[PDB]
RNA sequence: GCUUGACUGCGAGCGUGACGGCGCGAGCAGGUGCGAAAGCAGGUCAUAGUGAUCCGGUGGUUCUGAAUGGAAGGGCCAUCGCUCAACGGAUAAAAGGUACUCCGGG
RNA sequence: UGAGCCUUGAUGUGUAGGAUAGGUGGGAGGCUUUGAAGUGUGGACGCCAGUCUGCAUGGAGCCGACCUUGAAAUACCACCCUUUAAUGUUUGAUGUUCUAACGUUGACCCGUAAUCCGGGUUGCGGACAGUGUCUGGUGGGUAGUUUGACUGGGGCGGUCU
RNA sequence: GUUUAUUAAAAACACAGCACUGUGCAAACACGAAAGUGGACGUAUACGGUGUGACGCCUGCCCGGUGUAAACGGCGGCCGUAACUAUAACGGUCCUAAGGUAG
RNA sequence: UUUUGUAUAAUGGGUCAGCGACUUAUAUUCUGUAGCAAGGUUAACCGAAUAGGGGAGCCGAAGGGAAACCGAGUCUUAACUGGGCGUUAAGUUGCAGGGUAUAGACCCGAAACCCGGUGAUCUAGCCAUGGGCAGGUUGAAGGUUGGGUAACACUAACUGGAGGACCGAACCGACUAAUGUUGAAAAAUUAGCGGAUGACUUGUGGCUGGGGGUGAAAGGCCAAUCAAACCGGGAGAUAGCU
RNA sequence: UAAGGUGAUAUGAACCGUUAUAACCGGCGAUUUCCGAAUGGGGAAACCCAGUGUGUUUCGACACACUAUCAUUAACUGAAUCCAUAGGUUAAUGAGGCGAACCGGGGGAACUGAAACAUCUAAGUACCCCGAGGAAAAGAAAUCAACCGAGAUUCCCCCAG
């Protein structure tokens, strides 16, 4: 789903993007271990601001 | 207890209908499952027994502003 | 030999049964058939040939239509599916064998 | 590896034929010596008529109604149908790798002069195990189905309208 | 030895022995909506379930349906064979897997 | 009292005194009485509180048809000579009484079902800690010597003291006979009987709780009770029975 | 307020007071043993067994204020593990228990009727559990009605069996 990436995890990501993955990788990767941020309609624009 | 702590989902009493229509009692048991967290902010694993609808709804929200109304209502972790 | 009166809407009044039922039924109106005509025909010389209620199938009736016009559903008419044979037909729902038998009594 | 798909390009004989031209629509100027029609096969399709393209005979025409075809443009521009090819997207099967999910009734350390519990580190399995929702089948081990009425001391056996 | 204390003490129940089935440990199985516990601080010479009932002669044949029958089970015909009958340890058949051994 | 039939030997009452059974609440029907009369009546409430106000609402004077609809006519049918149902004939509000239905509904009296608690001081089993078993008799393994063998095997004394061994006291149990059967005792006594060094028995404390527990298994026991304990409640369950 | 009184079975004894300190009746304050939420540890209820600061012209043993549990906050300390949590102690606040009915919520049967019986029914009733108060709950429409309109919630009588 709508996370957004950070890091130079593996060929989905390229320092940020909307995709559309898994659960796993979501939670299991990406919810708390870091390297990303939930999908709030407000944190994905203000990563796009940033 | 079977409560997740997250949504506030916890067991009720249904029944199974039969084909002659016999009503027996039994409890309709929620997806609960214990999953390991980890706090950047106070340096711990936390372990949380929440739903897969729950784990849907820190998806969506995040571990913090739900922590934030898991120190509210009594909440133990 | 000719024909559909084995037609619809009826029908006073009656017998017989606790009732439902069954049976005759003069005669009205329309439309028919036979006969030259008078007249007769609303099934089978009569007494048995039967399955009611519920559900479902088919068509119609513009009868109703949870805001309006529809529509759905319901109601009315005609009809069909049951050895419901235990047949005036108890519930959606049991049949059996003990020769695998046992107890009590005469 | 099987199925769909995004982009790139070919793909279609009533019959003769510069050429095996699909359908409805615009259209009278475009290219080649930054090397062209017209002829040939290999893998390839086949009604062996030939075409696609790698290669190649060749070195100056193709073209627009064209002098041909029942239906005219491989001069150009568009959404497309069938066939078929390429990597890749999407979804399944097979087996492998992981270490993060998860389990650990393996060992160690701390809270802790604690066989509880919680945390860390390590190892072992491992997307199984186990669990929630729905559902197919199995299951007289259990239950509800209640399993009808008339019969002279009597052994047979029937009857119901 | 035990049992129906208060109408039945035994031919009933149990019994070591013998045998079968299942269980590889976080065991089978059981009490538990779960935690946990028993099994067991035991490890296939151990444990659970079942059948028989010391001991001797002994347990013969069959795995087709659910190689293994001391499981759920079966052990029927035709002729041949132990001095004048019958029975047939044994050896063929009917392809149904195969037919009562000893006493 | 029940019966076709009771003095019947079919059921009940020893006697007396006291208590004790067709009611209550709500709808509906009928009779009598009472006001008003094509009208009758108020519910909640206000209230100087059984007064008065308050007519929201109910019944009836119009019915037919399933209904739209039509209307003193309506339904049926194309329409009836027609047929069924009605029409100009008074109901309503009170009170009392006789019924109906709902509730325990004239009164007393089941095997059963479920819910919440209480019991392992009795008994069944288990765990932990202690105690008891008079006396006599028989004599297993092992140790030594002798006979026998190349040496064991086998054999004869002595030592040894094992037995789910024997006889038999306390103790445990009740197989026979007798008494007791309004008992001495809601299971005992008297005389015989079996075990009595074990699978023995006992004291104390704990554990196992009812659709369960326990059970060397009788469907035995769980407080003199058990083919599902007691206490309280649903419950005044239900009865076509007496 | 007072000439009577020291409650009753219950006399008797010993007394007090009579014009203002007898008794009677009321408000306030204190004492308020022990068990019992029971609260220092235990506990077979009215019992047993301890520690810290304060006091002994008799400083042995003891009395006084304390020392139970949970939730929150603050402070001080404080692990693997740097940072920081968890953990420990103290201070403050609140609660623990009882109580006839009423309220909200979570579980929640069978007897009986249906003349059998399983749908239904009894019934969200009996019973259990948690919490709160003098009331609780609910309460200002994503409510009705039908083209006119009504205007939070609560209770009663009709509509309406």
């Amino acid at each position: 789903m709508q996370v957004i990436l950070l890091d130079k995890v593996a060929n989905l990501g390229s320092l940020g993007d909307q995709v559309n993955v898994k659960a796993g990788y979501a939670r299991n990767f990406l919810v708390p271990q870091g390297k990303a941020v939930p999908a709030t309609k407000k944190n994905i624009e203000f990563f796009e601001a940033r | 207890s079977r409560v997740c702590q997250v949504t506030g989902k916890r067991p009720v009493t249904g029944n199974n209908r039969s084909h002659a229509l016999n009503a027996t009692k039994r409890r309709f048991l929620p997806n609960l499952h214990s999953h390991r967290f980890w706090v950047e902010s106070e340096k711990r694993f936390v372990t949380l027994r929440v739903s897969a609808k729950g784990m849907r709804v820190i998806d969506k929200k995040g571990i913090d502003t739900v922590l934030a109304e898991l120190r509210a209502r009594g909440e133990k972790y």
